């Protein structure tokens, strides 16, 4: 457990800046999509139909 | 007298406790550098998680 967890954690630390930025970017994207979810879902259904 | 009777009562249950504590303590004692590096990396990752 110690060995594998240390391996994964140092792997994440090597990309610490990107791992920190991606949470913010993903939250921004998901919020922007949720604020228009109903038009987006309606548009997807209309495209399929 | 209190110390004498306490040692007389807790003696039979001490060897197993000492053995188990020694084994479990050595489990982390023989991996000190690994544990410390794990704690540092976990500090970085948990700080990133908590800040976001």
């Amino acid at each position: 457990v110690i060995k594998n967890l240390n391996t994964v954690l140092d792997t994440t630390v090597r990309h610490q800046k990107q791992f920190d930025e991606t949470l913010v970017n993903f939250e921004t994207l998901i919020t922007g999509l949720k604020n228009r979810a109903d038009p987006i879902a309606t548009s997807v259904a209309d495209i399929s139909d | 007298n209190v110390l004498s009777e306490t040692v007389d009562q807790t003696s039979p249950h001490l060897s197993a406790a000492l053995d188990g504590v020694a084994r479990f303590s050595e489990t982390i004692g023989k991996r000190d550098e690994d544990v410390k590096k794990l704690l540092a990396s976990a500090n970085k990752v948990a700080t990133v998680l908590g800040d976001r």
